[PDB]
């Protein structure tokens, strides 16, 4: 038969689970968003102490047993990897359009209808998006540190956007580059996060060269150069044990000391090499001996080693200097020169080296002065989403109004619409249409002000056109036109956010059947 | 939250009760399908 | 809820998170205000071990009592951050932001969402800070000026007599500096730690010392003047590293065998004693080699037949400490010999400390590098003076780098106080309540000190309050005799730009605890 | 570094026992979605479309019930507001009786529609007059919609009709049936200027063959066998007696002294014969049986074979009290004969076997009494319960009847009617409660809904139907659920009627119900 | 209610109990999760090779300790590579290495007789452990001149002998039968018999 | 002092200071809600499986599983209260409750 | 008969925490804990000195009438006790006797 410790259940009571859950957890999370936001506190299951206000971000670090809260997590990474922002603007809009089906599944529905509903609804407002979309030129960086502003109004470090919105677009330029002339590339991972405890927000800012957190590797050696040559090697001086085995049969009277002359004549032969084109800085990832520094002395090189392997990238793409393997294959093109500035200072109580790019980059480090690393761990992420957005609006030109006004204005659109067509499902069109500005209701209850009134005084002005850019000012409970407040964004992300809700909703509701407890096999 | 009723309870429903309804019928009668009728049969129970 | 979800998951409403926060932060400035001042209790944290540590520091203090709140973890970080980018008055950072706390919970008990708090706080700190940059005043560093500055800011930490030792002794030590260039780090200065005598007996040494002494009963106990040889060449036994073995016929081929194994140390010892002797070596002119690396019997007795000085691993900065101590240069390799390696000391000798033997390098002509000695009655002790010359050290280097000093003793902090009340009434509404309580948040700067002295609080208060309003000028708070007095007049100051990240810190760590509103220990499920 | 403690105060004293809940975003929200489940439990069924649930008790009694109120007697809940709703219905079947369901829906529909506008952001007071308005407009509107009154409650059809609308509600696949045995009991017993009474009516169920071989009895039968060698009288002569039937024994120790022979010698014959002469008193009356309750003696039963006398014990006060209820006797405190008038006379009186169960029977040629009892034959005990409760039905309906004569049509017509009068009164007044004053009006609406999925129909066609004949004109007109198919007529042709009262009562329980759920905003569990 | 008032007058039911069993395995599961970082430094001796990701602060007296106490470990461990290649002894001398043979040294005591696919295999999965443990002493040779007139059809049996005691057993090929049988398993096996301290999945 | 009986609560002035003022918190903060014709209506579960619905704040007081010192006097006060007067009762335990707050 | 303890500090404590504050619990505990200590071994050291024995947990005897290795095999969990042998083995590492 059937095996003893899997239960299989089916009914209403497994829809009911999963709607349950689903506004649960949309419950949890509600007043995060708006320039009213609260700022939650979680405690990870290792035993960490973090605080964030931003959906996935957190809602990683949250176990479940029932599948579709996991699958409320897999959704939400997968926003946070595709916009970066908004992340708990799908997740609630998700569960309150799900819970709007769910009533209309309890009157004597059928998911067919319903799913098809979803495909008519979201092509049709996604349409309706596309007519109300405006593209605005990218050239201008008022524009992109209103937009940054904008975003991070939503968080805490707004304080200091003055100069850390700046900051931001900075990096977006100075890493920005092209292979061969083509396929603009803007790589995170080129722009490397550091942060060094202590000092003030504004100390912390993106620097035109690399930061990397070491020291010389020997007292006798230069602390500061204006213009050191750059060379990149990613092999050890030290001797190498070659592939096979060969157990030196010492026959003679004397060879052992010979040995150690072919040893040390080889790493002479190899330094010397290397110096043969005179630089002033040689950096690996391998270890070396004493033996190659004691020979660069002479040639007065910088000679630091142990480098991390990105690191060497992002070195390499900075100063737009080329990676060697061989002493002999050394060469001219591959020594590559920008190194307008190098320093070795002692910060706080640890060393940083700090070249200093005079030419142009094209990768990026930043300094990060705070107070704790979990502070700055939240601007490290907020300043990620900030290029996120500043890159997004780079490869789209396109804005909407902010605040949640074009949620109501799409929603009168399908409302319009839903008059123009014939059915039944402009029952659950309409409601979820309604579902839509779960938006403005949760700013108002960030606000705590009166709700009511202003909410039906912003559905009567969208309901006629000149009034899609005035949208909810959360500053103080107000309605304002959004043409003068600043809060833009970006088209593709709330395409992202209203696909991604709505494909989650068309996903939890077509189960029938659970069946628990099995063995992977 | 809290539970409805008492602990304890069970709630199956649908054709699922109606089949295993009938099923459990048929059971007993096959346990005397034997007995009636000028041949007749005899049991035992201890 | 979640919880329906998650059977093991613990919940704090906004307001239950406010509630624990605001206790966690109120234990902890509780605790804590005994620390700061020259008039705080010190304290016994023992482990389970018994490990027994007698410390004034705030920091330390925190690192070794039972601590169990995720917002206490905060707090702990954020005043570890600030102990460690310059170590003093921690107390004062968590003090601070727990007596916020404690002022958003008088006034959110009447309603009042916080964040009309905050924001009235944000703007209540840019006035204050642009005060600050005004009311500090500047002098160029001096004797007076930087001997004041060490006695004043190292109590918070340690006594009195200590003190006054330490602060004659970093006058003595912030000297070897250049004169323009800012050389001073933790990795060019090193400590000395030697449980040898009493308290009394702790100096300095411009010179270096390491714990090394001779390897073998024939070396020299003192050398008169030495010529330095440091050098990073491997002088022990190794192995051929393609693994080569010995294959032969004879014994006396095993002899020659054994002399080929030997003739490499042979020729490097004859290098270096050839160098040695060419220098010099005659009429009490002594040689030192200094190596990070083995040193082979064998070599150890070729070397020392002539009985020169030479030792073996001593720390890695040592090198960099000895380059700009004797002067020689360092070297890796004898593939370039030349006497401009060789350093130079004015007088070597040793002094063998109960099982361990110790070397002394002294008379620098131009010291760089420069060693600090402290020898106590046992382990806690030296832990507790090693703490405190740290973070004086730290003061030192805090007041030097700059050219300003803000007076101390509690002035400061009142004046901040009656000009953010008149700036009160610009503020624009309701914030201004915040700011009131935000002004009565530096009130317990001294009130601390007031209440740590025994004087009646509020009278001593509104005493310095109206000596300040007033006046123009800063006074300060009597330890003595609690009667208010200026401060800057007998040599009190404090710094500036510590005190600028004190309050950034603090108001920053204020909001993000104000701004809570869930507490979670989502997972293990 | 540990879990999160508790904070000081409340956390560090709501007993391990003690649970609480606050604010109706997490406290209320549970007591509203339990209410509608519990109320969905139940809203599978009712009516002409009901389905028997088959509960098993902690005590293993096997209750098949589809009466709401004996289901909920038989359902054990520990939510504290299923145990309002549930008392609720207990109360308005008191009142009433009948469709206990109706209440739990119509609360479950008004506490999903509180649920829904709460969320919305309104607050409690405003709503609550909201509701309170609806109610009162309903309260006076209501009974504009009284479409007929009941006459006389005296021909027997027309009661069997007035009553096999209750009863249809109860088993479906004959209620004339049943209508025709109900009619004949309660009408036989019609009181003129005193008050009709449930006790006036017995039960007698006796396992056996097929429903349709029962009648009804006007009298009383028990399960006795008469002592008497005698069985079949007509017109005896009745003599019922409260005293213990042996010699009248003195409540203090009573001791017999004998000094002499002769004493010992005379006792019994002495003692025999007062006994006798006791006994030949009685028979003087011309008593033809002999009722008594307390210990019997053999010597008098031995004198009752010398006289040919019925002899008959029972067992019950209740059965004294209704036989003399019924025969005009008295319960006499001694043994002695009694006068013509404080007796019962009875036509005949027999030991009459009905299906291999023998049973003392009381019958009344006449067949006027003072009450009357109904055989019953049925393969099981849990038939006899279910058409017991029925008959329980009919006759509550009977008796408020006789209080209140007004009709309603029920079925769903006046649902309907409801709903849409309160929604065009809601389009007439200002305010923030038109609102609350939809919702009050669409909270019935469950009843159309309800009736067309239990009878397996699509639910929108028959509610725009509704709504479409609404607005005709046509107000008497409601669902159809007998062809199975989407159609309306009205319940007055259809004979489902109701009384006024009883929807009133039920509305009335019902919103005071919602009304003390909705205010109630802190919520404090003790231990189950 | 009524059962905890139990509870505090009588034991007659149980349900208070067997809540400390989760209790301590989960505060041991959270104690044994030190031990990763208690033996970081104590394990690699490839660390001063590891150097600039691994200092952070050189105290010079347990670390030069550490380096002493590896070196130490080092030159006991490699002066004992000595072996490698399984040798044929003659069964005349037989007597001598039974007995003779070192105390303290495991030897594995091959026999054979060469032909069957079974022996070469096993011959030379010996002889390439061999290569890896040069600790141990390997012996093959013909059992005929080892025995006299042995029994063929007992064959390859492996023989574990120590100071003359036998404690380890694997006689023909009733526990090697097939050519599935590969290198690991036989180290397992080995292993089994108490000589090496190695890992395998099965 | 748990050395005389080392099974014994001893808490110093601060302690039992700290302690009165949290129950004391708490208390008033869950009577704030229980006055006017527009306080929030409470409902309470007995022992049994039986619902009483209150306003009142003694019947709040003796239903609660509260095994408190300041909590017992508060019960106690407030029963007295109910038996002479029996209104308003909330405004003792709010007045008593706010005076501890404003001393604290 | 119920009473917890007061939140704050005796609340943020880890469960084998132990904790003693001010003149009342440090002071007169760790002066009582010294006095007996001293009290322990004030019969020895002198013309007189009654020399005392004692067995370690490695079981092995010792007669000993100098404090130095009685104080120093014998183990305590008194910190104040730490702090007295501490201060007498740095007599001992300063001179060695008394």
């Amino acid at each position: 038969v059937l095996s003893q410790n899997t239960k299989r259940e089916s009914g209403r009571k497994v829809q009911s689970g999963n709607i349950n859950a689903a506004k649960t957890i949309a419950d949890i999370i509600r007043t995060c968003l708006g320039p009213k936001s609260m700022m939650k506190m979680l405690l990870d299951p290792m035993g960490g102490i973090v605080m964030t206000n931003d959906g996935n971000a957190i809602l990683r670090e949250i176990q479940v047993q029932h599948p579709a809260a996991k699958s409320m997590i897999e959704i939400s990474r997968t926003q946070d990897e595709e916009v970066g922002d908004g992340t708990t603007s799908v997740i609630i809009l998700a569960g309150e359009m799900l819970s709007v089906a769910e009533h209309f599944l309890e009157q004597q529905m059928h998911p067919t209808v319903v799913i098809s509903a979803y495909r008519k609804a979201l092509d049709d407002m996604i349409s309706t998006l596309k007519k109300i979309s405006i593209p605005v030129d990218i050239s201008d960086s008022d524009m992109m540190l209103n937009i940054i502003n904008s975003s991070i109004t939503t968080k805490a470090i707004s304080r200091w956007s003055s100069l850390a919105c700046n900051i931001a677009l900075d990096a977006v330029k100075m890493v920005q580059f092209e292979e061969n002339g083509r396929k603009e590339i803007d790589i995170k991972k080129y722009a490397r996060v550091e942060k060094i405890p202590g000092g003030i927000i504004e100390d912390s800012c993106v620097l035109r060269g690399v930061m990397i957190n070491k020291d010389v590797t020997h007292p006798r050696m230069r602390r500061y150069i204006k213009n050191p040559r750059i060379v990149l090697l990613d092999s050890s001086l030290e001797y190498k044990k070659g592939e096979s085995q060969t157990d030196i049969e010492i026959t003679r009277e004397e060879d052992f000391t010979r040995i150690l002359q072919m040893e040390e004549e080889y790493i002479q032969q190899l330094c010397e090499d290397i110096i043969q084109l005179k630089p002033d800085v040689v950096i690996t990832e391998k270890g070396i001996s004493d033996l190659a520094q004691h020979y660069l002395m002479r040639a007065n090189i910088t000679a630091i080693r142990r480098v991390r392997k990105t690191d060497n990238n992002r070195i390499a793409r900075a100063c737009g200097a080329r990676i060697v393997s061989r002493p002999e294959e050394l060469r001219e093109d591959d020594v590559g020169t920008g190194a307008g500035l190098l320093e070795i200072k002692k910060i706080g109580d640890e060393y940083f080296t700090f070249i200093t790019d005079c030419k142009d980059p094209k990768a990026c480090t930043i300094l990060l002065r705070g107070a704790s690393k979990e502070i700055l761990s939240e601007v490290e992420r907020n300043l990620q989403d900030a290029m996120q957005v500043c890159r997004n609006v780079l490869l789209d030109p396109q804005l909407v109004p902010g605040g949640g006004a074009s949620e109501m204005a799409v929603a009168h659109a399908l409302t319009e619409k839903s008059k123009a067509m014939t059915g039944v499902e402009q029952w659950p069109y309409r409601a979820v249409a309604q579902a839509l500005e779960v938006i403005p209701r949760t700013l108002i209850q960030n606000c705590g002000a009166s709700t009511i009134r202003l909410l039906t005084s912003l559905r009567a002005k969208h309901t006629q056109e000149n009034c899609e850019t005035w949208g909810v000012n959360g500053e103080t409970g107000t309605l304002v036109d959004m043409k003068e407040l600043g809060i833009w964004e970006p088209l593709a992300v709330k395409l992202q956010t209203y696909k991604t809700a709505v494909e989650t909703a068309v996903l939890l509701l077509r189960i029938d059947d659970i069946v628990s407890g099995h063995k992977k096999k | 939250p809290v539970i409805l009723l008492k602990e304890g309870t069970d709630s199956s429903q649908g054709i699922p009760q109606l089949v295993s309804n009938i099923s459990a019928c048929q059971v007993i009668a096959e346990a005397v399908r034997t007995t009636l009728g000028p041949r007749g049969m005899d049991k035992l129970i201890v | 809820a979640v919880k329906t979800l998650n059977p093991k998951a613990e919940v704090a409403r906004a307001q239950a998170a406010l509630a624990v926060n605001i206790s966690a932060a109120r234990g902890l400035q509780d605790v804590l205000r005994t620390n700061l001042g020259p008039k705080g209790t010190m304290k016994m944290l023992v482990s389970g071990a018994g490990d027994i540590k007698l410390t004034k520091d705030g920091n330390v203090l925190l690192h070794e009592m039972q601590i169990q709140h995720p917002t206490a973890s905060l707090i702990a970080k954020v005043a570890t951050a600030q102990d460690d980018i310059t170590g003093d008055g921690t107390t004062s950072n968590v003090l601070i932001i727990g007596e916020l706390l404690k002022q958003a919970d008088l006034y959110i008990s009447e309603g009042l969402h916080p964040r009309i708090i905050t924001e009235g706080f944000e703007a209540a700190k840019e006035k204050a800070l642009q005060f600050l940059e005004e009311v500090k005043v500047s002098r160029e560093m001096d004797r007076e000026t930087l001997i004041d500055v060490a006695r004043t800011s190292l109590r918070t930490k340690v006594h009195a007599e200590l003190a006054d030792v330490l602060t004659e002794a970093v006058v003595d030590s912030i000297l070897a500096i250049k004169k323009q260039d800012e050389p001073i780090d933790l990795f060019m200065i090193e400590i000395m730690e030697m449980k040898h005598k009493s308290e009394t007996d702790t100096s300095l040494i411009r010179g270096l010392v390491l714990d090394h002494g001779a390897r073998h009963p024939d070396m020299k106990k003192r050398v008169e003047d030495a010529y330095i040889l440091t050098c990073n060449v491997s002088l022990e036994y190794e192995k051929t590293e393609v693994n080569s073995g010995f294959f032969y016929k004879s014994a006396e081929e095993r002899e020659k065998l054994v002399k080929a194994e030997r003739k490499f140390i042979e020729d490097r010892v004859k290098k270096i004693i050839e160098l040695k002797r060419k220098v010099c070596g005659d009429s009490d002119k002594g040689f030192v080699v200094i190596n990070q690396k083995g040193i082979d019997p064998f070599s150890l007795d070729a070397l020392s037949k002539e009985g020169i000085v030479a030792l073996r691993r001593a720390k890695r900065r040592n090198m960099e400490r000895l380059t700009l101590a004797c002067g020689g240069v360092a070297l890796n390799s004898f593939d370039d010999l030349s006497p401009d390696c060789l350093g130079h000391a004015g007088l070597v000798y040793e002094y063998t400390l109960g099982e361990e033997k110790f070397t002394f390098i002294e008379k620098c002509n131009n010291p760089r590098s420069v060693t600090l000695l402290i020898k106590g009655p046992n382990k806690h002790t030296l832990t507790q003076i090693k703490d405190a010359v740290r973070d004086g050290l730290r003061a030192v280097k805090n007041a030097i780098d700059d050219g300003c000093v803000v007076p101390g003793a509690g002035a400061v902090e009142v004046a901040m106080a009656e000009a953010l009340i008149k700036h009160k009434p610009s503020v624009k509404g309701r914030a201004q309540l915040g700011v009131q309580a935000f002004a009565d948040a530096l009130l317990i700067i001294p009130k601390v000190l007031a209440q740590n002295s025994g004087f009646d609080l509020q009278e001593t208060l509104v005493k310095i309050q109206a000596e300040h309003s007033e006046s123009g000028q800063l006074v300060g708070v009597d330890l003595n005799t609690g009667e208010p007095m200026v401060a800057a007049e007998v040599g009190v100051w404090d710094n500036y730009c510590v005190k600028k990240q004190l309050l950034h810190s603090c108001t920053v760590i204020a909001t993000n605890i104000l701004l809570v509103d869930e507490i979670m220990r989502a997972g293990m499920s | 570094a540990l879990h999160v403690p508790k904070a000081p105060g409340f956390a560090q004293m709501l007993k391990e026992g003690a649970k609480h809940f606050s604010g109706l975003e997490e406290a209320v929200y549970r007591n509203i979605q339990a209410c509608k489940e519990l109320a969905q439990t139940t809203r599978t069924a009712y009516g002409p479309n009901g389905m028997n649930k088959m509960v098993i008790n902690h005590l293993e009694k096997l209750f098949v019930t589809n009466d709401a109120a004996t289901i909920l007697r038989e359902l054990e809940v520990q939510h504290p507001a299923a145990k309002m709703i549930v008392m609720a219905s207990h109360m308005q079947e008191q009142e009433v009786g009948d469709g206990t369901n109706f209440v739990l829906v119509f609360a479950g529909a008004l506490l999903e529609l509180a649920e829904e506008l709460l969320r919305i952001g309104l607050s409690v007071s405003e709503v609550i007059e909201g509701y309170e308005i609806a109610c009162r407009k309903a309260h006076e509107i209501l009974p504009n919609l009284v479409c007929c009154s009941a006459k006389n409650l005296r021909d027997i059809d027309e009661v069997s009709s007035l009553l096999r609308t209750s009863i249809m509600s109860k088993q479906y696949g004959n209620e004339v049936f049943l209508a025709k045995l109900i009619a004949q009991a309660c009408v036989s017993i019609f009181p003129d200027s005193g008050h009709f009474n449930v006790d006036n009516i017995r039960v007698c169920k006796i396992l056996g063959s097929g429903i349709s071989s029962s009648s009804v009895l006007h009298g009383m039968v028990f399960k006795k066998e008469t002592e008497g060698d005698v069985t079949s009288v007509k017109d005896a002569k009745i003599a019922v007696y409260s005293c213990p039937f042996d010699g009248m024994i003195t409540e203090t120790k009573g001791t017999v002294l004998i000094k002499t022979a002769e004493e010992l010698m005379n006792f019994s014959k002495g003692e025999e014969n007062l006994m006798d002469a006791q006994v030949k008193a009685i028979a003087d009356t011309g008593a033809n049986v002999v009722v008594t309750g307390g210990k019997v003696a053999d010597m008098a039963l031995h004198y009752a074979n010398k006289y040919n006398i019925m002899l008959v014990r029972l067992n019950s006060k209740w059965d004294l009290r209704r036989l003399c209820k019924t025969v005009g006797a008295t319960a006499l405190p001694r043994l002695t004969p009694p006068v013509l008038e404080e007796m019962g006379h009875c036509d005949s009186v027999y030991l009459s076997e009905v299906g291999d169960t023998q049973v003392v029977v009381f019958k009344h040629e006449k067949e006027d009494g003072a009450i009357s009892t109904i055989v019953l034959r049925g393969s099981t005990d849990n038939l006899m319960d279910d058409i017991e409760r029925a008959v329980d039905d009919g006759v509550n309906t009977f008796k408020v009847l006789t209080r209140d004569k007004r009709l309603v049509p029920g079925g769903g017509a006046t649902e309907i009617e409801l709903a849409k009068q309160i929604t065009s009164y809601g389009e007439t007044c200002p305010g923030l409660e038109q609102y609350a004053i939809k919702k009050f009006a669409e909270a019935f609406e469950a009843i159309p809904r309800a009736l067309a999925e239990n009878s397996g129909v699509k639910a929108n066609e028959v509610i725009s139907k509704l709504y479409a004949v609404h607005q005709e004109g046509n107000k008497n007109v409601g669902l159809d659920i007998e062809a199975e198919v989407p159609a309306v007529k009205d319940m007055l042709e259809a004979g489902i009627l109701d009384t006024y009262l009883g929807k009133y009562w039920a509305i009335k329980l019902a919103t005071n119900a919602a009304v003390t759920v909705l205010r109630v905003d802190q919520i404090i569990m003790a231990k189950p | 209610e009524w059962n905890d008032i139990l509870r505090k007058k009588g034991i007659l039911p149980p349900k208070e109990s067997l809540k400390e069993l989760e209790e301590e395995a989960e505060e041991e599961q959270r104690i044994l999760q030190q031990s990763v970082v208690k033996t970081y430094e104590d394990m690699t001796l490839e660390e001063l090779e590891d150097h600039e990701d691994e200092f952070n602060e050189e105290d010079e007296r347990a670390i030069e300790m550490y380096r002493r106490r590896r070196l130490a470990e080092w030159k006991a461990t490699k002066l004992k590579n000595k072996f490698g290649e399984v040798l044929e002894i003659s069964g005349k001398d037989y007597v001598q290495e039974v007995t003779k043979a070192g105390e303290g040294l495991w030897v594995i005591l091959h026999l054979y007789k060469q032909g069957i696919p079974l022996c070469a295999l096993i011959n030379q999965h010996l002889s390439g452990l061999a290569r890896k443990f040069p600790d141990v002493k390997f012996i093959k040779a013909i059992s005929t001149t080892c025995i006299p007139n042995y029994p063929d059809r007992n064959l390859p049996t492996i023989f574990v002998y120590l100071e003359g005691d036998i404690k380890a057993q694997f006689i023909g090929p009733l526990v090697f039968g097939g050519m599935n049988l590969t290198r690991d398993e036989l180290e397992w096996k080995l292993s089994e018999s108490g000589a090496i301290m190695t890992d395998l999945e099965e």
